[PDB]
DNA sequence: ATCAATATCCACCTGCAGATTCTACCAAAAGTGTATTTGGAAACTGCTCCATCAAAAGGCATGTTCAGCTGAATTCAGCTGAACATGCCTTTTGATGGAGCAGTTTCCAAATACACTTTTGGTAGAATCTGCAGGTGGATATTGAT
DNA sequence: ATCAATATCCACCTGCAGATTCTACCAAAAGTGTATTTGGAAACTGCTCCATCAAAAGGCATGTTCAGCTGAATTCAGCTGAACATGCCTTTTGATGGAGCAGTTTCCAAATACACTTTTGGTAGAATCTGCAGGTGGATATTGAT
């Protein structure tokens, strides 16, 4: 699928920033599943904002608003 | 002949490298192609601002970096230095992502 | 004025603009003259407190540009600012450098 | 086409505490978000206060209370000193 | 002297709906207090989100269209689908007569 | 007169919800359809909770729904649980749940 | 015309009460240090909610903490309570 | 001669008992005393509505019960059936609401 | 613990494209001066509801005993996951056109707000109903010792 | 494999506290009738975005080896659970005094409402600077052999 483009090294790189030293083999697939739910939850909302504005283009703000109501405020895109 | 670092030392060096930097860690095109597939199941013929997808990526990585911190802690709690799926699953149940 | 509401409160932040933004924000039927003055002062204060610590991150890195990395370091190393922004993400901010003790060799 | 922002005010404050330092375009975007976030937190809470108490006006007294609820201990105390100090100076001014 | 003010509530309406779905069931006052808290909570979540939408999109009016979006944002899906049907059906019905 | 609730085929009070929206600092103006729509939703989620909660009462051979039946109803439904995931039902207790490892062995 | 000085009341959160809460939580077995740890965690929880409730009380210029002040305090900590009004 | 249940069996009996009831578990008066002690360190001469104290107890018990659920999972994660302070601290850190 | 012997970071410099800062204009906000309202603060004050008290009675907390079974400590095999050399290909990147469309103006039919005025539906006690909490006592399932 | 020992279920009854029903006063919907908005419905533009194009680079997919960790197995000291005697203190239930919510009025310090006047911040190129891409070279830390 497209999910598979989230590669072993990338998933591995993120864990490194997270301070992880060693990584069980089933993780990369488990992590792929977690990233999908995340992306889904945000995108469902981000697009709900889009449709409401009668637009066909998801804007940065649409994403910002979607992130905020998910308890995950993002700084740096409100302009 | 060759040189070989002991298992775990290249790992720590990678932990130091990436915690002092801020570049996005998922490569750009695979992420953007992921984002559009998911978007399509909700709404069709959708356009995206580059910055919208740039923000979507900023959030995902920040979320995932954080989840690996918490997973790490769970790993260590059970006397391991290896993160396993059961560790990710415990961190999300406690974050109420599972409830 | 010949001298403005900001300057009369001894402020840098826009008393006049914050008053308008309060009025048009569906917060209450009325906004007292003292409210945007009080709100601008706090926002200027919290901004000052952040840029203070963040300049220090750039003094340390010997670059005199504050970039998002310096805000992050600045913010996350201050306990009160961390609490204030515990649910916020600084884009391009990375994480504080930290490795759990158990993971170190020897 | 006019896009308002806090940048000029954020830059004034920067020079005042660190005259020799500047700030990047995307660090500036962060500072604008922060200012728009705390504005929204404080104003929103002051709205609820005046509502609970059946009052139709947001006065500085609600801003102060909002600040006390929203900010950590030591951070709140200075913010309340600053706000109270700005209002009195403003009242003295004219 | 001193008329003690009416305290409005949702109880009468909660009970009408209670009788519609469960005619031989009743409800303790302390369960009714739970239901009043619930109606006011969801009320606020929807109106608040409706407030933001109209604000984001520079509209000075909260129409049913802003209520719906808020419902879609705030409710889990199967519950949202149904909430939307009931709402859409109530308004068209409201417009059709009088 | 002819009532706005009944004119919408609703039990919930369209008129009171109109007032609550007009006077609640949400927007300068309120559409005629909005409280009709909002009342419909509030009435529907209420039907849905009272449905599930009545079952809890009949299971427990009670006539009256008490807060415990509400909790069981809410926490046992995957969508109401998510919707009220951050809420506390006073006197509601918890769902019976004993982790498998804790049961006697051998 | 008086009130006897309140001291050291966290200790009235008894061992058996803590055991009982832990049971509702599904806990089968309890380390000896759990009970002092829980008193400290509870005191932080109580302080934070009570601090906010009173900020609401004072703002209303009342001398009585009401259930609504407490409801409002719980709400802003993300812990909404049903069953007490508003 | 006399009877003795095996260690852990009454504990399980209690888990069931307390999971089927909704009664408050902290004694009412000692808790009210805790609340007034704490209020008084913030502002003096405060009165309370009776419902104010019951709401606080209800919130505190639901919170602590919840915190005990999460603490149990962390214990089980480290292959134990006993909750220890490191378990509360780990659960609190994740769910970073507090530590 | 030392010495060799690679390997990777980290400082300290450089030249120049990519940003930041810098000037000069200007719509669009912020401000002024006056003219009028008006939310809510202050001041009674009628009454809920809170704080104490007093006592009787038992529910339940304390402190103790004693051993079961859990947690902590150790050892180790096997199999998983780290480290690396090899070489392929997916992702970058650097412009190029065409288009879809988010953004703005400019009118109006339809929709909303308001001040009065007329009409119920909803609320607060009274006045009835009626579950269900406590209290018994007998059937059943579970647990643990032999 | 069986029975004492308990605990847990499960019904049945009854009076009473707590829900439901009943009424009457009345605030607030609901109706009327002008006074204002506003959210679009067409007609237009300048842009970011998608569609393509099409070579090169570094990042990643693959396969091999072997170190080191995870999971299993064992053992045992002592911690925590079960059970009980003792008696404190929480819980009940009622009463009482009064503090302080909450209701009503009255009336200004404060807020709104307009017509004009000033300032300001945003904007977009011109005139400056500044990190970083690259490159050593020395410091720092790693790994193996004695
Ligand atoms: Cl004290
Ligand atoms: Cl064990
Ligand atoms: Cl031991
Ligand atoms: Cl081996
Ligand atoms: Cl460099
Ligand atoms: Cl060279
Ligand atoms: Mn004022
Ligand atoms: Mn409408
Ligand atoms: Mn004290
Ligand atoms: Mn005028
Ligand atoms: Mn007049
Ligand atoms: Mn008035
Ligand atoms: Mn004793
Ligand atoms: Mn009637
Ligand atoms: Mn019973
Ligand atoms: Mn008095
Ligand atoms: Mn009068
Ligand atoms: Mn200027
Ligand atoms: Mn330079
Ligand atoms: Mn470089």
């Amino acid at each position: 699928d497209n999910i598979q483009g989230i590669t072993k090294p990338a998933i591995r790189r993120l864990a490194r920033r997270g301070g992880v030293k060693r990584i069980s083999g089933l993780i990369y697939e488990e992590t792929r599943g977690v990233l999908k739910v995340f992306l889904e939850n945000v995108i469902r909302d981000a697009v709900t904002y889009t449709e409401h504005a009668k637009r066909k283009t998801v804007t940065a703000m649409d994403v910002v608003y979607a992130l905020k109501r998910q308890g995950r405020t993002l700084y740096g895109f409100g302009g | 002949k060759p040189h070989r670092y002991r298992p775990g030392t290249v790992a720590l060096r990678e932990i130091r490298r990436y915690q002092k930097s801020t570049e996005l860690l998922i490569r750009k095109l695979p992420f953007q192609r992921l984002v559009r597939e998911i978007a399509q199941d909700f709404k069709t013929d959708l356009r995206f601002q580059s910055s919208a997808v740039m923000a979507l990526q900023e959030a995902c990585e920040a979320y995932l970096v954080g989840l690996f911190e918490d997973t790490n802690l769970c790993a260590i709690h059970a006397k391991r230095v290896t993160i396993m799926p059961k560790d990710i699953q415990l961190a999300r149940r406690i974050r109420g992502e599972r409830a | 004025k010949s001298k403005s509401r900001s300057s009369r409160a001894g402020l840098q932040f826009p008393v006049g603009r914050i008053h308008r933004l309060l009025r048009k924000g569906n917060y209450a039927e009325r906004i007292g003259a003292g409210a945007p003055v009080y709100l601008a002062a706090v926002l200027e204060y919290l901004t000052a407190e952040i840029l203070e610590l963040a300049g220090n991150a750039s003094r340390d890195n010997k670059k005199t540009r504050i970039i998002p990395r310096h805000l992050q370091l600045a913010i996350r190393n201050d306990e009160e600012l961390n609490k204030l922004l515990g649910g916020v993400t600084i884009a391009q901010g990375g994480v504080l450098p930290n490795i759990q003790a158990v993971l170190l060799p020897k | 086409s006019r896009k308002e922002s806090y940048s000029v005010y954020v830059y004034k404050v920067l020079k005042q505490v660190h005259p020799d330092t500047g700030i990047s375009s995307k660090a500036m975007g962060i500072m604008n978000s922060f200012v728009n976030d705390i504005f929204e937190r404080i104003a929103g809470e002051a709205s609820r206060l005046a509502h609970y108490n059946k009052r139709s006006t947001i006065t500085s007294r609600e801003i102060q209370t909002a600040v006390r609820l929203l900010l950590p201990g030591e951070l709140a105390k200075h913010a309340v000193s600053e706000g109270t100090k700005a209002v009195t100076k403003y009242t003295s001014s004219k």
